């Protein structure tokens, strides 16, 4: 009913009289649904239902950040609760203390740092983001994503020297991880020398996932012509996916 | 048969006592842990200090 | 020993002090007298309890960014409307209290490491800051202007100056540094009235009293040494501490003082009783203690403590029971103050935010 | 001794100084140490340092005096121990050594002793 | 059943002079004789109600 749904509401209603079940159901009710969630959901994890809520109000709009304030205070584990909540409040910053609040409650996890970094990055002052990085990284360091933002920070990170060495260590500490490999190849790309990026790009591909490919075909988009075959490997890497790749390609 | 009346006397007295306790509790509600003893204001020491001084603190009493 | 007189006019100032002192104290003490009359146990028993929840209540609202360094000193102008924030950058600035958005203006000092920064007792347009360099600074905060500007300079500590305070007069200033001397100056003329000696290590911290007569002197030797000003008489001296004192806190009571330092433990030295009611140990945090405050108004009830523990506390003025801790920070906590209205709490630290509390 | 350099901020006393240098020498044997000013400076920029040590008896003191500044920025504990020659011997080198830097490792067997020292260090910095 | 039983650190720090010559575990049934028992070593405040 999914791939068939991908091109059957009722069959899920009788199949319903017959927790990820009512979840995918809610996903179906999307394209209004307010009663569907406020009832079919209210029986029921719940966090996704909060998400979908604040998404609803979000495209609608405050009651969103309200309900975030609800599920958050109810279930303080999935960060994107806060990440969202804040992520609204920031635009209206107070946002930080929201971040920190939820943090100190685990805190000891991973992401909340990453959240806080990116939020600073997004907002500005790369310089503290450096600190936050180095801290959480002292703690964690085998955690890759940290090395991601560590690398992003040299795009305009403007400390030119160490990038080499850092690509070095960012590699070796992390048991060389595809996500980094991408991020390196990018930092080549968004500068120049697109072929340099390739060996990295593919070099990660052998560890595969879409977050690369779009770049891959942007690289070809600067060189190209192997286009057709590798589409097979894409067919192996799995809905309108060709719609997605070609979509994001147009973004650039 | 004295066992019945006796048990009524003991049990009823114990209940009366505990009820007097909790009655004192919600009644005050100095407590104990609350140590509220130190919140209380004794004219005794404060005063007898006061005029005991020559009258102005104990600090500068030297001067006048 | 040496007792050496010199430089009269300060004795004149001391003359001044006396008149200022006795009066307020007298009145003050008298007022305290009044309260004894009223008693009414169950009032306080309720009221205290009430505040407890509010203290348990308090939460971080929004934080901010300020500088890139630890944030060494915060404070509030007496109106509770603005924050003085200096820090290891050597930078100052003044922020909107209730609110925190961004700031009035960020002026960098001429100094690079800032011990503490303090507000004029009345006009509240003026500040003073102790520095790394052995210089002390008077500044003008202009209206809602960003008009942070020199009101003047102060000279002659040869070490870092770890603390400075306005005398409740407002004509008188003090600085405890390292050079093992704590100095008392005229505000107006910007002139030293006093160079005090007597700490076998650096003189770390400083406190006056409401009545302005006593200055408690904290030092780096773990000896909290008390001073009558007008006579320059060491009166009582307090070792409750192993490792150097840091915060010398003073009650509005005027008869009580708190201390904290390397030990990771606070002492309450209650003065008059002086036989043994003496100190009281508060196991305080862990991992040192940085700054300690009594509620400014209200005579002091609440106690506020900032260590490197990364927490911040609330203590009852009498039980001195730990009431609550507030998870405030990612990092260590260099400084704090509190709304004179006792509704807000402002902290700063290593994590470089400046966090506001309910 | 001597009049210690007013520029010298946190300066360990003896009982600590022992525990510090002892941890240094404890490190060099694992060559988890990195010695010398410049090579501390490297370790910081790379961010792999645990804490620092700097001879406070050093000749003109500025030559390392960026190191503190750099350290607050990277946020790493750092001390001054009074006797350089002492530090030098303690590092494995026969000759005055002005500043020296521990480095980071997880499997590092001493890892505790390191930590407990960082603890006792930050306690100084105000 | 100990799964309710819970241990946690209060704190750790320094002390001017130890009043403990040796280490003894014991009971004092109330809080008071317990707190007082601390207070013979002047230790009452170490406990947190």
């Amino acid at each position: 009913i999914k791939l068939l749904g991908r091109s059957r509401d009722f069959f899920q209603q009788t199949f319903s009289s017959l927790s990820g079940t009512e979840r995918l159901y809610y996903k179906y009710v999307n394209f209004e649904e307010a009663i569907k969630f406020l009832n079919e959901r209210c029986l029921k994890i719940c966090h996704k239902f909060f998400l979908q809520l604040g998404q609803i109000y979000h495209s609608m709009g405050e009651m969103s950040r309200e309900t975030y304030l609800s599920g958050t205070r109810l279930v303080p584990n999935c960060p994107l609760l806060w990440v969202s909540l804040s992520k609204i409040d920031e635009i209206d910053v107070r946002a930080r203390s929201i971040l920190d609040r939820g943090l100190l409650k685990n805190p000891d996890d991973v992401l909340f740092y990453i959240a806080k970094i990116q939020m600073e990055i997004r907002l500005g002052n790369l310089d503290q983001a450096e600190l936050l990085v180095t801290q959480a990284l002292q703690k964690f360091p085998s955690n890759a994503l940290l090395w991601v933002e560590q690398i992003k920070l040299f795009k305009h990170g403007n400390k030119s020297s160490l990038k080499k060495t850092i690509f070095q260590d960012a590699l070796r500490r992390t048991q060389n991880d595809h996500r980094v490999l991408l991020e390196i190849g990018v930092s080549f790309y968004a500068e120049a020398q697109y072929e340099t990026s390739l060996k990295w790009l593919e070099r990660a591909l052998k560890k595969c996932y879409g977050d690369t490919w779009v770049w891959l075909f942007r690289t070809y988009a600067r060189l190209g012509k192997d286009t057709v075959d590798l589409y097979n490997m894409f067919d192996q890497c799995e809905c309108t996916p060709r719609e997605i790749l070609l979509r994001l390609m147009n973004d650039k | 048969t004295l066992q019945k009346q006796q048990e009524e006397e003991e049990l009823k007295r114990k209940l009366k006592q505990e009820e007097d306790e909790k009655d004192k509790r919600k009644l005050i509600e100095p407590n104990l842990e609350l140590h509220e003893d130190k919140f209380l204001l004794d004219l005794s020491k404060f005063k007898i200090y006061y005029d005991n001084n020559h009258g102005y603190e104990w600090w500068d009493t030297a001067y006048l | 020993d040496f007792f050496t007189p010199a430089t009269s006019e300060l004795i004149f100032a001391r003359r001044f002090l006396i008149n200022y002192s006795l009066e307020r104290s007298r009145k003050r003490l008298q007022k305290e007298m009044e309260r004894h009359q009223k008693f009414n146990t169950r009032q306080e028993l309720l009221s205290r309890r009430t505040e407890l929840q509010r203290m348990a209540n308090l939460e971080l609202a929004g934080s901010q960014l300020v500088s890139t360094k630890p944030i060494s000193a915060v404070s509030l102008s007496t109106d509770d409307m603005v924050v003085a924030t200096g820090s290891w950058a050597g930078d100052l600035q003044v922020l909107n209290s209730q609110t925190l958005q961004p700031l009035t203006q960020k002026l960098d000092s001429h100094v690079g490491k800032i011990g503490a920064i303090d507000w004029h007792p009345d006009s509240n347009n003026q500040m003073i800051s102790c520095a790394e360099d052995g210089l002390i600074k008077n500044f003008q905060y202009s209206n809602e202007e960003g008009g942070l500007r020199l009101l003047g300079d102060l000279v002659g500590h040869e070490r870092r100056i770890s603390d400075v305070k306005y005398h409740p007069s407002g004509k008188f200033i003090g600085s405890a540094s390292h050079d093992m001397t704590w100095r008392l100056w005229d505000a107006s003329t910007h002139q030293e009235l006093l160079l005090q000696e007597g700490h076998d290590k650096g003189v770390f911290s400083l406190s006056f009293q409401c009545d302005g007569s006593l200055v408690c002197s904290g030092g780096m030797d773990s000896l909290s040494m008390l001073w009558d000003i007008r006579s320059g008489s060491k009166v009582m001296t307090l070792a409750g501490h192993s490792k150097p004192i840091y915060t010398v806190a003073w009650s509005p009571n005027g008869y009580q003082v708190a201390t904290g330092g390397g030990d990771g433990i606070i002492n309450v030295w209650d003065i008059r009783k002086r036989d043994e009611g003496q100190l009281n140990q508060i196991l305080a945090h862990r991992n040192i203690v940085t700054q300690v405050r009594f509620s400014k108004e209200d005579g002091g009830k609440k106690l506020v403590s900032c260590g490197y523990d990364n927490l911040i506390n609330v203590y009852s003025s009498d039980t001195w029971l730990k009431m609550g801790s507030l998870a405030g920070h990612t990092d260590k906590i260099i400084s704090l103050d509190i709304s004179n209205n006792s509704h807000f709490l402002v902290s700063g630290g290593w994590d470089r935010s400046i966090k506001l509390w309910n | 001794m001597s009049a210690p350099n007013p520029k010298a901020f946190p300066l360990a006393d003896a009982a600590l100084t022992q525990q510090i240098l002892d941890v240094v020498q404890q490190a060099a044997n694992l060559r988890q140490l990195k010695k010398g000013a410049n090579e501390a400076t490297k370790t910081l920029n790379r961010g792999i340092s645990e804490f620092i040590i700097m001879a406070a008896d050093c000749e003109p003191i500025e030559i390392l005096l960026h190191l503190p500044l750099l350290c607050e920025d990277k946020n790493v504990p750092y001390v001054f121990v009074p006797s350089r020659v002492a530090l030098g011997r303690a590092c494995g080198v026969s000759r005055p050594v002005i500043a020296a830097s521990i480095t980071t490792n997880d499997a590092s067997a001493i890892k505790t002793q390191i930590y407990a020292v960082k603890d006792k260090i930050e306690t100084l910095l105000i | 059943d100990m799964h309710n039983n819970s241990i946690s650190k209060t704190w750790e720090g320094y002390l001017q002079d130890c009043k403990f010559k040796g280490w003894f575990m014991k009971v004092c049934n109330d809080q008071d004789s317990l707190l007082r028992t601390l207070g013979q070593f002047d230790s009452e405040h170490f406990y947190s109600p």
